């Protein structure tokens, strides 16, 4: 047991991925908006 | 032998899988009754705030931090509306491609994505691809409450406000029409003031106590908070009309399974009784 | 001689990995005949995404394939194979379609498949 | 066919002190034919093994 933990001490074991999916159409992205009344475009 | 057993005993599991994917199925359809009642009886009120924000914003300083957008966009807090339950079919599956587009989009943009989940199947998507998750919510997807909605778009308010997100989404299936469940991606804030027109000519003049521009950024926050609770109720509804999809999917894959499963198994019955007459019959014949 | 002394040890891993996809794919054709891949684990969405890619990915046009569809047939080298195959076990291809690994020779057929129906390695 | 199989192995034994204490250990070999380990030589010889 002391023999296995003195090893346990020095043994060394072995991010997101990409999904390469691609880019929402921006008209698609809805936004939500106040609808105001005032004349100013 | 013994194959005729496995068979007779593979037709049994998909006898009693059949009658609870029927069952789930009756179950579904009462539930998507009940969520499109709730959905219906939350529209009021959405209408007549939407109503008094219109008018509130009709005299008010447009300056709200919810209101313009920041120069420097470098995070936007994405909340991603899932469910609890898995027999749905690729409800999940969808919310998820929907918020990957979302993310491939806000990265091309520059903005670093926050990432807030609703539903313990975007909890186990997002933990196996290593995802930071700002925070979680569970146990109110098939039966959401209004105060929910209102912890849900507090915390990302504050994040908004303030370890501090530009943008803020919400990427939930829409439930229209009884036949659409389409996952959706939508932009929360900050909002985009669209002037429609001055509609009616000369009118009553509105009053508004103490003025209009404190009533606007009271009302907000409340909102945020209305337009989370009807996206919470659209993807309830969703779930329940895509459970019923799957479940009346599987019930009609299990008639075909436990049909095959017959077949073969009378065949190998068939088979059995022939082949018990050849040895019995090639005994009899050799003792003769 | 499919046994690292006679073929090497990256061609009998390779080998090993494409069989345990492909089996664990085979251990799971009951859930996914009944209800989908929809229910699955996200490790084993995982493998049968791979295992489908894999499986499709297996077949070739044959040079004796050309009198029943007209597509002439590919050669590939043991070498591409290994590499080929290695990289899907591994899932760089994840994203590529389901098709565009049906009927074609090596990584370079993948590719040019893959662009025609919308994809890019 | 049991019997040919059942004293083929019971020939493999651990001999006592008297008889000067040898050991024939026995590793029979049964292909079964998908996975059917209960057709009839497999069973036969898995009820004469330890």
């Amino acid at each position: 047991t002391e023999v296995i933990k003195n090893f346990k001490k020095g043994f060394a074991a072995t991010v997101v991925p990409d999904e390469h999916v691609e880019a929402l159409d921006e008209d698609k992205l809805a936004k939500e908006a106040v609808k105001v009344k005032k004349p100013a475009p | 032998a013994a194959t005729l057993r496995e068979l007779r005993g593979r037709i049994r599991s998909a006898g009693s899988i059949k009658k609870i994917t029927k069952a789930q199925e009756l179950i579904a359809t009462s539930r998507i009754a009940r969520a499109q009642a709730r959905l219906e009886s939350a529209r009021p009120y959405a209408f007549e705030i939407t109503r008094m924000l219109t008018t509130l914003a009709a005299e008010a300083a447009l300056d709200h931090p919810l209101l313009v957008e920041r120069p420097e966009p470098k995070r936007a807090g994405v909340l991603v509306v899932s469910s609890d339950r898995g027999l749905c079919g690729a409800y999940n599956a969808n919310i998820f491609r929907r918020s990957e587009e979302l993310f491939s989009l806000l990265r091309e943009a520059g903005k670093q994505p926050v990432l807030y989940v609703v539903g313990r199947k975007a909890q186990n998507y997002y933990s196996f691809r290593n995802w930071n998750i700002t925070e979680s919510w569970m146990g109110f997807s098939e039966q959401p409450t209004y105060e929910n909605a209102a912890e849900i778009a507090s915390t990302l308010v504050d994040a908004f406000l303030l370890e501090g997100v530009d943008e803020l989404h919400i990427v939930y299936t829409e439930f229209k029409s009884m036949l659409s469940q389409s996952a959706e991606a939508h932009r929360i804030a900050p909002m985009v003031v669209e002037y429609v027109e001055e509609d009616i000519g000369p009118r009553t003049l509105y009053s508004f106590e103490p003025d209009a521009t404190m009533l606007f950024e009271s009302l907000l926050p409340r909102y945020l908070t209305t337009r989370v609770y009807a996206a919470l109720l659209e993807s309830a509804a969703s779930e329940l009309a895509s459970r019923q999809r799957a479940m009346k999917s599987a019930t009609d894959n299990a008639d075909d399974l436990i049909k095959a499963l017959t077949l073969m198994a009378n065949r190998e019955r068939q088979a059995q009784i022939t082949q018990e007459i050849s040895e019995i019959v090639g005994g009899a014949n050799a003792l003769a | 001689i499919l046994d690292p002394s006679v073929v090497g040890d990256e061609h009998y891993r390779v080998a090993q990995e494409v069989i345990r996809i492909l089996q664990r794919y085979k251990d799971l054709q009951d859930i996914i005949a009944i209800l989908g891949i929809d229910e699955l684990s996200e490790e084993d969405k995982q493998l049968v995404n791979r295992a489908r890619r894999i499986e499709r990915f297996l077949s070739q046009n044959m040079m004796a394939a050309e009198q029943f569809t007209g597509q002439p047939g590919s050669t590939v080298p043991v070498k591409e194979t290994i590499e080929a195959f290695d990289r899907l076990c591994k899932g760089d291809f994840d994203h590529v379609p389901e098709q565009a690994f049906f009927l074609i020779g090596g990584l370079d057929d993948l590719a040019k498949k893959a662009e025609s129906l919308g994809a890019k390695l | 066919v049991f019997y040919l199989h059942s004293r083929l192995l019971e020939r493999c034994a651990k001999l006592s002190d008297d008889l000067g204490g040898g050991s024939l250990t026995g590793l029979p070999i049964i292909e079964t034919k998908a996975n059917d380990i209960s057709a009839y030589i497999p069973t036969n010889v898995i009820s004469i093994t330890d």
